[PDB]
RNA sequence: AAACUCCAUAUAUAUAAUUUUAAUUAUAUAUAAUUUUAUAUUAUUUAUUAAUAUAAAGAAAGGAAUUAAGACAAAUCAUAAU
């Protein structure tokens, strides 16, 4: 669920650093935002299931 | 609904009018029908289902799953003939095919004559009545290949009308002397 | 290409014999009890009836040992009764087990029997505990009343283990 | 939301009392015949005297 | 009517096609104890003109059978017709299977057209049991056309808040139910399959429910107020199902960016109709 | 223009009709299993078509997950183990939930669909019964009297020209409506 | 609410179109000569959109539409009963029971009864007349209420066609068998099978005239009744008959005409729907279709025009002609050389080109047999050992 | 041999009164790709040509089943049948 705003992210109701201990996963999450340089323009609410850290 | 007592008795047997009436009084008008795309239930064609069609509906009196007769109600007692033959013309000939007939099967000269008339327009009557056939050599010929010895039938034949016309032909086959001599006779007729 | 279509409405009588075997209704229980009685009595259900037209070849295979190896014999063809004059068996125990739902529950054994057996007190207490354990563990096993009773008695310690046909 | 309410709040005024039955019936017939009965695809299923007609 | 074939006496004046299809019926039925009958023979000789066959042939065929046919003709079947060239007068077996599929379809469609409408006579108004007065639910299972043992199982489920128990007896009931009560849903559930037929299993569940209710109502000797309720089995259940409880933050919602509805006069000028 | 085609025959050519749920209680749950989704879905459509005429709100053919048995076996009668071949078996599951319907109507639905069950399909029916906390289960005389009266009023007969009957059902009613059955209760 | 004022609003918009402060724009007839026509244009464009929705959401046609065609509609369906073999037919036993043990029991019973049926076919008449009734495998159908055993049978020699109606006055050694299968009252074999299956049983001996219409009957007949013609060597006359049982059909032309016929079917249904979409709908005003969820066009007779049981059913059926067959004789069919011998007789083709140019797609039976192929092996014993007749037939 | 096929891919449509919730799902049907173009450069059967360059548009990239004829008197009479 992406809605314009600041740079806030909630993954499965948990903080990004809490859910993803790996830095590369957080960078991968960001990548679209930085290619469009809208990292601080949208709030992301992500809910995932299945696979592992990389897959999610 | 669509038609209430609108001459419906003239179009459907009296035994079904009760079912139609019940349907009219249970399914409401303005029902928002929708065709089904997942499953298919109705035939691709249009039918009122009021007549039992032979070859398209189960034959009454003959056992079959989805039957409603008891074991003491079956009315089929002879099995020497094919139940439920084909409808319409009773035949399924493809386009441009003919039912097999004699076709001069008693004499391969007829087949040779028909083929040569087809290919080059010579007279089948002349080939079939005024030509005489005579084999000269009928022997087995072998070729050695990777798989092994492949035997072949070789025939040579003279065909002549006993009035000046004469020719000879050679024919090689892989299956039978009869086909070998057929080919030889074909070639001879060509080479009169 | 035309043949008349004869109709016969699906009345509940016609749809009978195909109601669910286990339904939440006293009426359904009664109907299913009657159907089970017919099946056990060998009514011509699932097959053509026997009417007195065939005199020599009127056979059936529903012998008491049908489908069972233990007796030992070939397929027994038994002359079958005509549709009439067929005795139907109704077991009151079967009724109170399919319609009403009564169960026996293996009426317990109390201290008096075991005290009569043995004078010691610890043995009596242990035997009572044994009987309780067997009582509450032998119900789940699908078995007949008489045989389950005999097993319960033997394992409690009333009957000798020779009653089990060692 | 910014247009339709203003336009719809004027029908109460424009109704007035003038006779309309005939005119509105004719207009409705016009809509049925033209807008609702136009045939997008028709049917069940000369000499080129002048040259360069497209010209 | 049906028994006509068993009475060769009344085979008089019937059309030849009816004398036949009755002689054949008597031969098909009575397959092993068929006996020659002068009435059958006499009724059959009337069909000599129908089938264009001599009566002297009919008599000896009746009295001999296939041996009679091989007597009429000479040597037995000799010509081999097995490999006769196709006449295109018959359809392969796989084609017949497809045709049978269509026949089944047409059967069921005729049913849906004319027979299903006739069972609307049995429509009934649904009398809903009062949910206040019917809190318990009994579940039965049936396997049509089978002997599955599970067909003997019966389940009972109710909600504790709908038992009619005051707080103390309700607490006692929950404690005594132990693992058969999940507080998160407040449902008491118990099943029985230890008797051969459902009638008993249902009675047994009902009896246990009554016994538990009686003990719960009896708070003279002990009420188990000091004992709190155990939830460890529910925790174990919860750990085994993935939970999705997170909800979208309310302050992130921005209705002021939703798509508006554009104005078009086509609908406003065509909706009057 | 042509001969009329009434609604009953026009319904076959469209998706089956459903009746809305007005309370929401689940009376029955029929799960259909087969190795052939074709017959499975065809028969499910037939069920949903009969339910409408019989007045039973049916939800529809919910596709439950299919179950794949797998085996692996060597291709040779004797030693060739480096070559193996896999075999599978798919079980397809559909679910039809019947809400807000009387037990007798539901009974007759199940009976009719059993009458006309296809080949290669299997039905598992879960019936739900609402009940009160305490049940009077000692009723014998009036109990069975009312039960047999209900049997009689249900399995009645009024038309003798049309319709069909089962010998088994006839005998069942015959033996149920008998004085010997009346005394069979408590002859003890 | 009503356009009586929206008209004035749009007139003001036209004034603005010319200039925001001008009285009015270029008006031939006070903006009525062609402004009304443009309004009608947009209305009819809306009709176009709604109309193509109308047709698309009410489409269902058999598969077989060649993509090259233009009038073909977007819809397609291969599962028509007449154009594919239901996968339940793949397995000789067609059952599902929630009790796996009962399922195993029933398959055992099916196999044993099938072998009994085989053994129950041979017949004697006079000790020098041996009649064998070749029968295919049994198709066991296990519905929830009744069991059905269906098979195809071919008598070794039907009574001579030239023979008179004398057959009407006696029952053949085969008619007796087929009658005792299910017609005898309390003696039929179905009654006995009911004990093993605790269900109502039925049997269907479907008759076949030619042996090459089925792979089972054909191989069985060669392996059981034609030994003498290939024991010491395949007879040339036998080979000739076996190779000319069927003519040389043009598979390409057959497939092309089948696809063209399906194209015609779909296109004429499409035309029926289009003429109901345009010619009709006059009296019934628009917006009554409620295209959001309702899609009812009109009378089913008009949606299905000139599509009766007399023309549509037969021309769409598949697997109708035999366009190829292979026979393999393998084993010790030779007194000389005392070794194994294989002889293959292959005629016709083994590919259905119907699937090659159309949208109809092949389905593999048991995931390894193409739908168009039916094959069978039959083994028998001669004085030298065992020998196998393997037959493969391709139907188009 | 390729295609057709099955597991996977995307889209849609239909079912589930979202308390068999996994609707982030299940499986029935259809569509899609054995990818299209646009200018570049070498060339060259001349343009009708390929190998690349890669502006663009696309979600689009895999896997397995199928291993012919002949042979090695290859293994199998211990899967069973002979
Ligand atoms: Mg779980
Ligand atoms: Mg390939
Ligand atoms: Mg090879
Ligand atoms: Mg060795
Ligand atoms: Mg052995």
């Amino acid at each position: 669920f992406v809605v314009r705003g600041t740079g806030e992210i909630l993954v499965n109701g948990r903080q990004l650093n809490d859910y993803f201990l790996k830095m590369k996963d957080r960078e991968s999450i960001m990548y679209p935002l930085q290619v469009i340089e809208s990292v601080g323009k949208y709030n992301i609410f992500a809910t995932t299931s299945g696979g592992g850290p990389t897959g999610q | 609904q669509h038609y209430d007592e609108s001459l419906l008795s003239r179009y459907y047997p009296e035994s079904l009018l009760k079912s139609i009436k019940l349907a009219q009084q249970t399914i409401p008008e303005d029902t928002k029908f929708r065709v089904s795309r997942n499953v298919e239930f109705a035939p691709p064609y249009l039918d009122d289902f009021t007549k039992i069609h032979p070859f398209w509906d189960y034959k009454p009196g003959m056992p079959h799953l989805h039957a409603q007769e008891e074991n003491n109600n079956f009315s089929i007692f002879r099995w020497d003939q094919v139940q439920q033959p084909l409808p319409g013309e009773g035949n399924i000939l493809p386009p441009g095919v003919s039912l097999p007939n004699d076709g001069g099967r008693k004499s391969k000269s007829a087949d040779v004559a028909a083929g040569l008339h087809k290919q080059t327009g010579v007279d089948p009557d002349y080939i079939t009545r005024k030509l005489t056939m005579k084999p000269l050599v009928m022997k087995r010929v072998s070729n050695q290949t990777g798989k092994g010895k492949i035997a072949s039938f070789y025939a040579l034949v003279v065909v002549g009308d006993k009035n000046g016309m004469v020719g000879l032909g050679e024919g090689k086959s892989r299956e039978e002397m009869s086909k070998a001599i057929f080919k030889a006779h074909w070639d001879a007729v060509r080479n009169l | 290409v035309s043949s008349e279509y004869v109709l016969e409405e699906p009345t509940p009588l016609s749809l009978l014999e195909y109601t669910p075997q286990v339904f939440p209704t006293k009426e359904s229980r009664l109907v299913n009890f009657t159907l089970d009685s017919l099946k056990k009595s060998n009514y011509p259900i699932y097959r053509s009836p026997n009417l007195g037209i065939l005199k020599v070849h009127d056979f059936t295979l529903n012998t008491p040992n049908f489908g069972k190896y233990t007796p030992g014999s070939s397929l027994i063809f038994a002359k079958e009764p005509q549709l009439q004059n067929l005795l139907i068996e109704e077991d009151p125990e079967d009724f109170h087990r399919q319609v009403t739902g009564e169960y026996q529950l293996l009426k317990p054994y109390v201290k008096k029997d075991f005290e009569k057996l043995t004078k010691s007190k610890d043995t009596v207490s242990k035997l009572v505990q044994n009987s309780q354990v067997v009582r509450l563990s032998l119900q789940s096993v699908v078995m007949g009343s008489e045989e389950k009773k005999l097993v319960y008695d033997v394992c409690s310690g009333m009957k000798p283990i020779s009653e089990l046909q060692q | 939301d910014e247009i339709l309410p203003e336009l719809k709040k004027s029908l109460e005024q424009d109704k007035l009392s003038d006779k309309e039955q005939q005119l509105e019936a004719e207009l409705s017939d016009f809509f049925r015949n033209y807008a609702l009965l136009n045939k997008l695809f028709d049917s069940k299923t000369a000499t080129p005297t002048k040259p360069y007609p497209n010209l | 009517s049906a028994d006509l074939y068993m009475h060769p006496e009344k085979w008089k004046g019937l059309p030849p096609q009816r004398i036949l299809e009755l002689y054949w019926e008597r031969m098909a039925r009575l397959g092993s104890e068929y006996k020659p009958n002068k009435d059958e023979l006499n009724a059959l000789l009337t069909t000599s003109e129908y089938s264009n066959v001599p009566v002297n042939d009919i008599k000896k065929l009746y009295h001999r059978g296939e041996q009679g046919a091989i007597d009429i003709k000479g040597g037995n079947v000799n010509r081999d017709n097995s490999l006769r060239p196709f006449m295109f007068d018959e359809l392969p077996s796989q084609a017949q299977e497809l045709v049978a599929q269509h026949r089944e379809q047409r059967f069921y469609n005729r049913l849906a057209a004319y027979e299903l409408p006739l069972l609307a006579q049995y429509r009934q108004e649904y009398k809903r049991p009062s949910p206040e007065s019917h809190p318990v639910t009994y579940r039965y299972t049936s396997y049509v056309g089978e002997e599955h043992p599970n067909s003997r199982k019966v389940v009972l489920s109710v909600k504790t808040k709908e038992l009619g128990l005051e707080e103390k007896s309700l607490h006692k009931f929950r404690i005594l139910a132990r693992s058969r009560y999940d507080h998160t849903t407040d449902i008491f559930k118990m099943s029985s399959d230890k008797f051969e037929h459902a009638s008993q299993n249902a009675r047994y569940l009902h009896d246990i429910l009554q016994r538990l209710l009686a003990e719960s109502k009896d708070l003279t000797e002990d009420d188990f107020s000091d004992v709190p309720l155990d939830t460890r089995h529910t925790i174990a259940k919860s750990l085994r199902k993935k939970k999705r409880d997170y909800e979208f933050p309310e302050h992130w919602k921005r209705p002021e960016d939703a798509p508006k509805k554009k104005f078009d006069i086509v609908d406003q000028l065509l909706s009057t109709l | 223009s042509t001969r009329p085609y009434p609604v009953n025959v026009e319904a076959v050519y469209y998706a089956p009709l459903k009746l809305p749920i007005k309370y929401g209680d689940l009376v029955a749950d029929i799960q259909l299993r087969s190795y052939d989704n074709e017959n499975l879905d065809f028969y499910s459509d037939f069920i949903l078509r009969t339910g409408y005429y019989l007045g039973i709100p049916l939800t529809g053919p919910k596709p439950l997950p299919t179950r794949r048995e797998r085996w692996t076996v060597i291709k040779s009668p004797f030693v060739h183990a480096k070559s193996k071949e896999n075999f599978e078996r798919h079980t397809h599951k559909r679910l039809i939930r019947a809400w807000d319907t009387n037990p007798e109507v539901l009974q007759m639905l199940i009976a009719y669909i059993t009458k006309h069950s296809m080949a290669g399909v299997g039905m598992k029916c879960n019936f739900f019964q609402r009940s009160e906390i305490s049940l009077d289960l000692g009723s014998d005389a009036n109990g069975l009297e009312k039960s047999l009266s209900n049997i009689d009023e249900l399995y009645s007969l009024r038309n003798d020209d049309k319709a069909q009957t089962s010998a088994v059902g006839q005998k069942v009613l015959e033996l149920l409506d008998s004085p010997d059955f009346k005394k069979h209760l408590e002859k003890k | 609410l009503k356009l009586l004022n929206m008209i004035l609003s749009m007139m003001n918009k036209t004034n603005n179109n010319n200039n925001i402060i001008i009285n009015n724009t270029l008006d031939s007839l006070m903006n009525k000569k062609l402004l009304l026509k443009n309004m009608l244009l947009d209305m009819n464009n809306k009709k176009m959109n709604n109309m193509k929705r109308m047709l698309n959401n009410n489409n269902m046609n058999p598969a077989g539409a060649n993509p090259v065609v233009h009038r073909i509609g977007p819809a397609g369906n291969i599962n028509n009963k007449l154009q594919h073999l239901n996968n339940m037919n793949n397995w000789n036993t067609q059952i599902y029971n929630y009790n796996k043990n009962m399922e195993i029991m029933n398959t055992m019973n099916d196999k044993l009864i099938n072998k009994l049926l085989y053994k129950m076919m041979t017949l004697k008449l006079n000790n020098m007349n041996i009649n064998k009734i070749i029968m295919s495998k049994t198709i066991n159908q296990h519905s929830l209420n009744k069991l059905n055993i269906k098979f195809y049978y071919y008598n070794n020699d039907i009574n001579n066609n030239n023979n008179n109606n004398n057959n009407n006055y006696y029952m053949n050694m085969m008619n007796k068998l087929m009658n005792i299968m299910n017609n005898n009252m309390n003696n039929n074999l179905c009654n006995i099978l009911s004990y093993y299956y605790k269900k109502k049983v039925t049997i269907e001996p479907i008759k076949l005239s030619y042996i090459y219409l089925n792979s089972d009957i054909f191989s069985k007949y060669i392996s059981l009744n034609d030994m003498d013609k290939y024991n010491n060597g395949i007879l040339t006359n036998y080979q000739r008959m076996l190779n000319n049982i069927m003519p040389k059909l043009n598979d390409h032309n057959i497939s092309m005409n089948y696809i063209n016929n399906i194209n015609n079917i779909n296109n004429n249904k499409y035309n029926n729907m289009i003429n109901l979409l345009n010619n009709n709908n006059n009296i019934n005003n628009n917006n009554n279709y409620n295209n959001n969820n309702n899609n009812y066009i009109g009378n089913i007779n008009n949606i299905y025009n000139n599509m009766t049981i007399d023309n549509i059913p037969m021309d769409i059926l598949m697997y109708k002609y035999l366009v190829g067959w292979s026979i393999k004789f393998k084993g010790r069919l030779s007194n000389n050389n005392g070794r194994t011998s294989t002889t293959n007789l292959l005629n016709g083709t083994f590919n259905n080109k119907k699937y090659l140019w159309s949208n109809i797609n092949n389905n593999y039976k048991l995931n390894y047999i193409p739908s168009n192929h039916n094959l069978y092996n039959n083994s028998n014993i001669n004085k030298n050992g065992k020998y196998n007749i393997k037959v493969k037939l391709n139907f188009i």
